[PDB]
RNA sequence: AACUUUAAAUGGGUAAGAAGCCCGGCUCGCUGGUGUGGAGCCGGGCGUGGAAUGCGAGUGCCUAGUGGGCCACUUUUGGUA
RNA sequence: CAGGGAGGACAGAAACCUCCCGUGGAGCAGAAGGGCAAAAGCUCGCUUGAUCUUGAUUUUCAGUACGAAUACAGACCGUGA
RNA sequence: GUCUACGGCCAUACCACCCUGAACGCGCCCGAUCUCGUCUGAUCUCGGAAGCUAAGCAGGGUCGGGCCUGGUUAGUACUUGGAUGGGAGACCGCCUGGGAAUACCGGGUGCUGUAGGCUU
RNA sequence: CGCGGGGUGGAGCAGCCUGGUAGCUCGUCGGGCUCAUAACCCGAAGGUCGUCGGUUCAAAUCCGGCCCCCGCAA
């Protein structure tokens, strides 16, 4: 049976990238975090205090409590057929904003921009995203050159 | 029309005595450096034990001192009188420094005394140029550049015009 | 021979440090304990006082950290002192005090806090601290950025600190690094600190050069003779400068005359000229070889 | 003595090289991977042969040793001892295991380091011989006799490369002519147009 | 396999609105150059219900039996098997 | 720092001094992995935050304990400007 | 155009050699009385301005290395799902989708935030 | 191939765990004693600790892979 250590099997996951060792960049330390910000978790091996557990690596949660040097994040963990909404205290070095949420917050702006605009013009502008539709009928121009013929090459033993 | 701060100066003259033994043998040679340099030298301790010499790890085996300014100018002038103003080709280093070893301290002009004894010592001259203090300052440390360096040939010829000392092979 | 150290594999595995660390200007280990702010403040500006002692100038700035880079909200230079009656001696301990006082009073003028938190007007060099007045806007507080300078007793970086505290800034400090602090018995003398603030330590040296030899006095001090600054009135001169700083600490920018828009620099040579150099190098080497045979 | 090669044939487990973990390994039988007139230049041996494997299987060091002698035994009789150069391109690094018994049975059954074996894939060259162009059917015949020492089937192919180099024989004489290749004894050195111009002058003077 | 500069496919989190945005204002003993910052309270205005497809969902008690498994494609450990 | 080169009476392959290169190839109490260069490594100065007391969370988990740890809060401190 | 102070990203920024730097600036530099610390004012600290771009530093160049970014390798290796496909096996072929990395060959060689100068 | 154990002046030995100084019995050699041998007396040498590597400030000492011998496992 395997051991039950906190950092068992974390040889590559908590390791630093190639030629990215040394001093932690200082823009992480001076990035703000509010309540309810969608946040993804990625462990860092330089700072050993406040490391999240290996089950929270790559996961994404939301912030509920903000302390001096760390934030509390509500995360979802699958424990044998059920999902537990648990709370962890993770230091700031391990924390980035999740860029999955901003696309919805981006899109809402143009939905609201195109709702107040063109309402006085009456033009119904489509707002729902649509999946990639089948392409419409079009004409392909073969002006000049005829479509050249392709031949299956004869086999030759490369090795 | 060479630049006035490309003139070759003397940065430091380093003296060292390695008797290879602590106790009364070492502390008497320190007073030799005291009465010659005019300053208290600093003892030099062993890196690790060698049982052949009778020394141990971190055992006091040497004494050394570094002299700056006009006093290093005077002591170097005193030292080459012992070596009658001559040096070998191999004594000069590739970085522009040189040095030599004299047989004993009585040839400088200091009278022997029975309470201390007789001691040999070692000379080494670290030449320099105005602007060599960049590489060892705390604030804005940096290299000196290839043009500003002192080559071995440039250090050998500086000894030729200044002290008129010939360099013969040996 | 022996193996070459800086081979192809050396630069392939080489990680460079930060640009400011390579230039030796920032002390990022201390900067982490510095201006960055606790996460429960949510962009509350953490102000720090940057004091840099340069060979011919003294720079005193107040900044707070931002994600685009920390922003200077107020700055004061030692070369502004000729306006305030200090022609020369722009890099001593007394000049650092006036530079710090000029930064202190200028910041309070731009925030509307000129009349409140006057600070020390009759400087003695004691342990003064600014206290916030109830029913009034709170006193400005900041911290010192020593940088890479060695903070021993009597450093000029703490001279600008004393000028800032006496100007009405609540900077946490202890009177251990100020000059006049006796090391052996662990006590602080305000009169000795006053002399260094009043520039009287320079006054003793100039008078010392009177008795020893006149030739070294003219070599060590030249603009003191040229601007007629004898040791007698520097205590009056700095008191005149202290009063002149507090009455008008505002700064007026120099007008910007139209630039000729010329390039003193060497422009970067393009690829076509780079490719033309080797074609001319190879062609000339061939014809010069042809003359040998 | 040792087990038959039928058991240790297929690529069963992970690669198990000799290291700190796998210690006490006896030395492999094959030690001389190159023979013939190996101290030869590139311009006299243009023709290169091959023995290309056809199965994803493992070749033991003894089979490589046995086929090396048989290829050399015929080649010496044909063109002498210095008209060729044989290259064994498989180095046995995978250590095989033996569960040596003498009761325990399968209690703690982990293998001892019996010997070494070399993994080979389909389309991989086992042995290559460079020689002169006229002596061509000798290479096929010498490699045909070495096929019987190896398990499975494998094919003999005449390379398009100039000897043991990685450049085509038809293009090889061209790159020497305007100085794109420099013969470095047994091999050749490729010189691009990317280095400093001082070495370009040395090649042209 | 107990090496790695690179590096897939498969896979694992999060988001795709009404509990969302945009305003105006109070409270704080929290933080203070500065109604600074944050949080909580209210009041007001915005519905084209803001990807596809499918399906009524949520929730509380009592609770038997089970806790010897085996086989099959692919991956893989030990063993010659 | 490990290491390498060059020099200097004893002194040599190495005892001690000096210069240059040196992304860590040294060291961190230890086996291994991760991490660390104005440091987490080496040397000094001062000290006992290895002190007292509520809670919350993570880790094995049944999501129970013990142990370990993580962010806090109230004190009393140490250290440093 | 450019510099200084504090920075953000942290080699397109580094490394090796060479060339040019008007003005300010940064520095080299001159000394140890005071503050301070060393064997030594070499370092640090303190007090200055005779000389200077020699160096640091800025810029540019090398069919430069490195680094960054593309093509090629290559629809290759590999891989989701499928077959009463082949083969004694080892393995291979086909359908359905996805899709790499060396060698080799091209291009580039720091942007930028705040404050304060200089070229007036 | 497995575990417990040893190898050291010429024959046998001590000294290790708690490393700072290698001792002793017999034996070899030289001289004396006797006409000569023996016995006895005087004097001196002989110990890389099996090999490699690490450690500690230093290795016979502490540790790991390997050669021989005694008897053991099947």
């Amino acid at each position: 049976t395997n051991t039950k250590g906190k950092r068992r099997g974390t040889r590559y996951m908590f390791s630093r990238p190639f030629r990215k060792h040394g001093v932690v960049p200082l823009a992480t330390y001076m990035r703000i975090y509010k309540k309810g910000d969608i946040v993804d978790i990625k462990g860092m091996g330089t700072v050993q205090k406040g490391m999240p557990h290996k089950c929270y690596h790559g996961k994404t949660g939301r912030v509920y409590n903000v302390t001096q040097h760390a934030v509390g994040i509500v995360v979802n963990k699958q424990v044998k057929g059920k999902i537990l909404a648990k709370r962890i205290n993770v230091r700031i070095e391990h924390i980035k904003h999740s860029k999955s949420r901003d696309s919805f917050l981006k899109r809402v702006k143009e939905n609201d921009q195109k709702k107040k605009e063109a309402k006085e013009k009456g033009t119904w502008v489509q707002l729902k995203r649509q999946p990639a539709p089948p392409r419409e009928a079009h004409f392909v121009r073969t002006n000049g050159k005829e479509p050249e013929l392709l031949e299956p090459i004869p086999y030759e033993f490369m090795a | 029309k060479e630049n006035p701060m490309r003139e070759l100066r003397i940065r430091k003259l380093c003296l060292n005595i390695c008797v290879g033994e602590s106790g009364d043998r070492l502390t008497r040679a320190a007073k030799v450096l005291e009465q010659l340099t005019g300053q208290t030298p600093v003892f030099s301790k062993a890196r690790y034990t060698v049982r052949s010499f009778g020394i141990r790890r971190n055992e006091k085996i040497a004494v050394h001192c570094t002299v700056r300014g006009a006093k290093a100018e005077e002591i170097l002038e005193k030292g080459l009188k012992v070596r009658e103003y001559e040096l070998r080709k191999n004594n000069f280093s590739d970085t522009g420094n040189f040095g030599f070893g004299i047989q004993e301290h009585i040839d400088l002009g200091i009278k022997y005394d029975p309470s201390i004894g007789i001691y040999g010592l070692d000379f080494y001259v670290v030449l320099g140029r105005p602007g060599f203090s960049i590489a060892d300052k705390k604030r804005r440390t940096g290299c000196i550049g290839a043009k500003h360096r002192i080559s071995k040939e440039e250090a050998m010829r500086w000894f030729q015009q200044k002290y008129d000392g010939i360099i013969l092979p040996g | 021979f022996v193996k070459v150290v800086k081979n192809k594999a050396y630069f392939k595995r080489y990680q460079v440090k930060f640009r400011r660390r390579r230039e030796g200007k920032t002390d990022y280990y201390a900067r982490k304990r510095l201006v960055i702010q606790d996460k429960n403040k949510y962009n509350t500006p953490k102000y720090r006082m940057i004091v840099r002692v340069t060979n011919r100038d003294i720079i005193c700035q107040i900044a707070y950290a931002r994600i685009e880079g920390d922003m200077i909200v107020c700055a004061a230079y030692a070369h502004e002192l000729p306006k305030y009656g200090v022609k020369v001696g722009l890099t001593n301990y007394a000049a650092a005090y006036c530079t710090g006082l000029l930064l202190a009073r200028r910041l309070l003028n731009r925030f509307g806090m000129d009349k409140i938190y006057e600070g020390q007007v009759e400087v003695t060099g004691d342990e003064y601290n600014v206290e916030s007045i109830d029913g009034q806007p709170g006193a400005f507080t900041c911290y010192l950025d020593a940088g890479l300078a060695r903070t021993t007793t009597g450093n000029k970086v703490f001279g600008a600190l004393k000028g800032a505290v006496d100007g009405g800034l609540s900077i946490p400090h202890s009177t251990k690094r100020f000059p006049g602090y006796d090391s052996e018995s662990k006590e602080f003398n305000a009169e000795v600190h006053r002399k260094h603030i009043m520039g009287q330590n320079v006054a003793d040296y100039m008078r010392y050069l009177m008795e020893e030899d006149e030739d070294a006095y003219k070599k060590q001090f030249s603009q003191y003779i040229k601007n007629n600054v004898t040791p007698d009135m520097m205590e009056e001169m700095y008191k005149k400068a202290h009063a002149a700083i507090r009455e008008n600490p505002v700064y007026e920018k120099k007008p910007k005359r139209e630039v000729k828009k010329k390039r003193w620099n060497r422009p970067k040579m393009s690829l076509a000229q780079k490719k033309d150099r080797v074609a001319q190098k190879k062609a000339s080497f061939l014809r010069a070889q042809e003359r040998a045979a | 003595g040792r087990r038959p090669a039928r058991c240790y044939r297929y690529c069963k487990n992970k690669p198990y090289p000799k290291s700190r973990f796998c210690r006490g390994v006896p030395d492999a039988k094959i030690r001389i991977f190159d023979l013939g007139r190996k101290k030869a230049k590139v311009d006299e041996f243009p023709l290169c042969g091959h023995m290309v494997s056809d199965e994803y299987e493992q070749l033991s060091s003894e089979a490589l040793e046995a086929a090396r002698i048989c290829a050399n035994k015929y080649m010496v009789k044909s063109c002498g001892k210095d008209g060729f150069h044989i290259r064994v391109r498989l180095h046995p690094f995978h250590v095989i295991r033996i569960n040596k018994m003498l009761q325990t049975g399968m209690r703690g059954a982990f293998g001892k380091p019996q010997g070494t074996v070399a993994r080979v894939h389909i389309g991989q060259v086992i042995m290559s011989i460079r020689t002169k162009l006229q002596n061509k059917e000798h290479v096929v015949e010498a490699l045909r006799r070495a096929k019987f020492k190896f398990p499975g089937r494998q094919k003999i192919h005449i390379s398009k490369k100039w000897g043991f180099t990685k450049f085509n024989a038809d293009e090889f004489e061209d790159m020497v002519a305007e100085k794109r290749l420099i013969p470095d004894g047994c091999g050749v050195k490729y010189i691009p147009n990317r280095g400093p111009l001082d070495k370009w002058r040395a090649l042209h003077s």
